[PDB]
RNA sequence: GUUUGACCUCAAAUCAGGUAGGAGUACCGCUGAACUUAAGCAUAUCAAUAAGCGGAGGAAAAGAAACCAACCGGGAUUGCCUUAGUAACGGCGAGUGAAGCGGCAAAAGCUCAUCUGGUACCUUCGGUGCCCGAGAGGG
RNA sequence: GUUCUUUGUAAAGUGCCUUCGAAGAGUCGAGUUGUUUGGGAAUGCAGCUCUAAGUGGGUGGUAAAUUCCAUCUAAAGCUAA
RNA sequence: UUGACAUUGUGAAGAGACAUAGAGGGUGUAGAAUAAGUGGGAGCUUCGGCGCCAGUGAAAUACCACUACCUUUAUAGUUUCUUUACUUAUUCAACGGAGCUGGAAUUCAUUUUCCAAAGGUCCCAUUCGGGGCUGAUCCGUU
């Protein structure tokens, strides 16, 4: 988790952005479910394994309510 | 009992809550706002009810806001404490629902309220923001590293059978 | 020290990360000038088709004396003293099998390529033999030495599927440095086969000699 | 959007956990409560809103239980009958929704009222848990007010078996264009052509 | 430690007010056969038929595009017409079997996300008098 | 055809300026099991399991890069003839 | 009948791996040995070491990245499988701890177990009559 390294909430913000790109990816062949699982596994399986685990699951929770509420609102501006 | 991924807990003797419950009063009470005109300044705004209260946040407008710790179902309050951190506007939890409704001056309960603008009561208020900071200060590491039960006087006395296995007869 | 400067999580553009350009300048430390390079991650086969070779002019030089022995025959020779400095005939392949090599590197003609075969047990280790393939025989052997000298670089991919060469000189102003590197990647990817699969520039990175290393995109 | 829109996406998520400790808790409390349960609040509010649901009197929220799996046909012990084609038990599944059940169920029971309404909101393993919105027709509240008064005409009566409400709707395939769709008009209405 | 008055959640009663259950021939939503056909038969067919059940109206049901499309244009939804025994299904056997369009009947676009009850007053589908509970922006 | 009578305010057209939400999640989509259909990797619906984004998204008769084309905003509703 | 998935939580590790950081070594012909396979490359530091030079060969052996593979470490991980422990969702069926004082035992001691409506007061009355509390017990459906 805490570091990484190194950069901090930079380096969290690309492992979300990365994160988009895979999920994208990930639907544009359908499935999602399994396909997120093959697109990570078709690819190096480090950083990405972790940050998919998670994804699944938990999924950050309270914090993915929080980003997309002001993601909606300033693409609603 | 629950499990549990992290909820909501903490802060409220009854001290704290009954001068910001009287600031609140005070804060619809104060009310002249007054009887002429077109353009005719305030004192009071009181706003109550979960709609009006996270309107008035996004829109930074409210001074302090105070939330119910009792709700039920949780997922109505759960936005605002989160939502105003990030407005930098202070917020009390009060224990009850009820208490809250009474004394926005509502009939029925309140799930949140607000002051919007005070009336010339200025330090006393700034004195609330920086009690409610010295309760909970905090920034979120958010908080159950699982809680929930208070473990039943049997299982209690299992804990204290297991420490003393650790001791000698493990 | 050399470290801070980098950022290896940070995959800069050509001008930000000197690679050839600005902040590397800074990270060669030696007292001589060095060398910058370029290297490549290239998917790229086993088959010899989808190797990748050929040779880029710098519009920059390297900024490296390289000094040429050449062999031709007849007017070829002649043609040769203009831009070369160490004329030779078909007869001087005995003076360097005996001991003498005096050269970075040797251009041959076509005719010659026959005594060339001789030279080539001695040339072909160091990789000094002509071949095609790094454009060092044409008839058109004058333009050639001229691109050379100039600082036309030669551009081999390994056996590991690295492909490598020296760009220019760090000392070298950053300007003309991200030229240098343009032409070269141009080169590489272009040259790229078809054969080849998905992302021929795999990865792209550039150093120093001493340094270390920052990531291109 | 405002409030309801932080409520509307906790309900995208729910193995996810704020939601999902409101309602693994409100699972305690589904199991023991009948199948009928009338509540005065939407667990609901963001779904319900756009559900028309308005505070205004006549109004309900109730909440229904309906079971899960397949479907089992009568008559065991005494297997038909027929050739293998017709055969089946478990085989076969309702076409009807668990969703469209709910409704008739609560319509049934509340036979004073018409179901606008269904939204679908705990799963738990062995229960599918439908929150219905049933409306008043006959008072003058409902009456009054011009964006609900379509109810209360005397042919939107038992709606739900009827199939009118957006459930029954989209259980007909209806929706809403062209191939996909061309014998929604009714299943009928093609009339062995 | 201990109670009392009050806040809201669940419950039960109660009388009031309001409505439903049932019915009429067929029309009009689901679950769901078989003999029969293929000269047998098991997919297919009969058939999404009949039946059973639920339930509404004077018509019902469907409706203004996350449509059509194979172009460049159309522009809500039924029905009629014909597309067509075409496409498509299928022991690719027997059989099964459309749609878009074209144009007709007829046309229509909108709408969501102070209210009620009590008593009084009248010219009683109303409103007044009170009390009670609960597509958007600037000048 | 005749007759009564309230103020207005805000809506709306035309034209200038930026701009933009009231737009709906176990849904869209997937597998594995059905039944239905003319629907064929490509009808529609049920069930179990899993599961998006938020001006992003869906469609365009198998599935996968791109610019873009061409079209449309589900998971809501009403409605005469 | 039998395995898997949903129901769905807790964490002990035994065993398997995957971040970086610090180590070591890197089994093709000849070659003392360490030429695995890449850019580079005339030095980095000085009492020095390696290049220098030996010597062979296709290519030689400073030094700052790199990185296949054998192996092994730290920071603070995380991951499957078990099992194997543990209960809080859950299912099915239909009391717990303290308090006296009694008795048994330990420990010099601290310490640690085993077991099992009357009368009083108050409040009306102040008058009969009544009520509250107490009446061995304090705390927190199986």
């Amino acid at each position: 988790p805490k570091i990484s390294y190194k950069k901090g909430a930079a380096s969290n913000r690309t492992k979300f952005v990365r994160s988009l790109v895979r999920e994208i990816a990930g639907l544009s062949p359908y499935e999602r479910r399994l396909i997120d699982l093959i697109r990570n596994s078709g690819e190096k399986r480090a950083r990405k394994v972790a940050k998919k685990r998670l994804g699944s699951f938990t999924r950050a929770k309270a914090k993915v309510e929080e980003m997309n509420n002001i993601i909606a609102a300033s693409r609603r501006h | 009992a629950a499990e549990t991924f992290k909820l909501f807990n903490k802060y409220r003797p009854e001290t704290a809550a009954e001068k910001k419950e009287r600031l609140t009063k005070e804060a619809a009470a104060v009310a002249e706002g007054k009887s002429k005109q077109d353009a005719s300044p305030k004192p009071y705004a009181v706003k109550y009810g979960l709609n009006h209260v996270v309107a008035l946040i996004e829109n930074k407008k409210a001074k302090l806001v105070l939330i119910a710790n009792d709700v039920d179902p949780i997922e109505l309050v759960v936005f605002l404490p989160a939502l105003c951190k990030k407005m930098g506007v202070p917020y009390a939890i009060v224990k009850g629902k009820a208490r809250l409704g009474t004394l926005v001056n509502q009939k029925t309960s309140a799930v949140a309220a607000l002051t919007e603008v005070r009336a010339e009561d200025e330090a006393a208020l700034a004195k609330l923001v920086s009690t409610i900071d010295a309760n909970f200060a905090d920034k979120y590491d958010e908080v159950k590293k699982h809680w929930g039960g208070g473990i039943l006087g049997n299982k209690a006395q299992a804990k204290m059978d297991k420490r003393a296995k650790n001791s000698d007869s493990a | 020290m050399s470290k801070i400067t980098s950022s290896q999580v940070r995959e800069h553009v050509k001008e930000l990360l000197k690679y050839s350009n600005e902040t590397k300048k800074r990270n060669f430390l030696e007292t001589v000038e060095l060398q910058v390079g370029l290297k490549n991650y290239d998917p790229q086969r086993d088959k010899r088709f989808s190797g990748s070779l050929k040779l880029p002019n710098c519009p920059r030089p390297n900024m490296s004396i390289c000094i040429f022995g050449d062999a031709f025959d007849v007017d070829r020779a002649k043609s040769c003293g203009v831009d070369a400095m160490s004329v030779d005939d078909l007869k001087k392949l005995n003076k360097n099998k005996k001991l003498i090599k005096k050269l970075s590197k040797k251009y041959n003609a076509f005719i010659a390529s026959e005594v060339l075969i001789k030279q080539v047990p001695r040339l072909l280790g160091p990789q000094l033999s002509k071949a095609g393939k790094f454009p060092t025989p044409v008839s058109h052997n004058d333009d050639l030495y001229g691109k050379v000298t100039d600082v036309r670089s030669t551009i081999k991919f390994q056996l590991k599927k690295v492909l490598c060469l020296a760009v220019a000189v760090g000392n070298v102003e950053m300007e003309e440095d991200v030229l240098v590197n343009q032409i070269l990647m141009s080169v590489n990817f272009f040259v790229s086969l078809l054969k080849k699969n998905w992302q021929n520039v795999g990865s792209l990175v550039v150093k120093s000699s001493m340094g270390p290393a920052f990531r291109l995109y | 959007m405002g409030a309801y829109k932080y409520l509307e996406e906790l309900q995208r998520k729910k193995q996810s956990d704020v939601l999902r400790f409101l309602q693994r808790v409100r699972v305690w409390e589904y199991r023991q409560k009948n199948v009928i349960h009338r509540a005065a609040r939407p667990t609901r509010p963001d779904k319900a809103r756009r559900l028309g649901y308005k505070a205004k009197q006549g109004f309900v929220i109730y909440r229904v239980r309906v079971r899960r799996g397949n479907r089992k046909r009568p008559v065991p012990k005494g297997a038909t009958y027929g050739k293998p084609t017709n055969q089946g038990v478990n085989e076969l599944k309702y076409q009807r929704s668990l969703r469209a059940t709910a409704e008739e169920r609560v319509g049934r029971r509340a036979a004073n009222l018409r179901v606008l309404n269904s939204y679908w909101v705990n799963q738990d393993s062995t229960y599918k848990y439908f929150e219905v919105i049933l409306v008043d027709p006959q008072h003058k509240a409902i009456r009054r007010d011009a964006r609900y008064n379509w109810i209360c005409d005397p042919v939107h009566k038992h709606r739900e078996a009827r199939g009118l409400t957006a459930t029954g709707k989209k259980s007909r395939g209806i929706n809403k264009g062209h191939k996909f769709n061309n014998t929604k008009a009714g299943r009928r209405k093609t009339w062995k052509r």
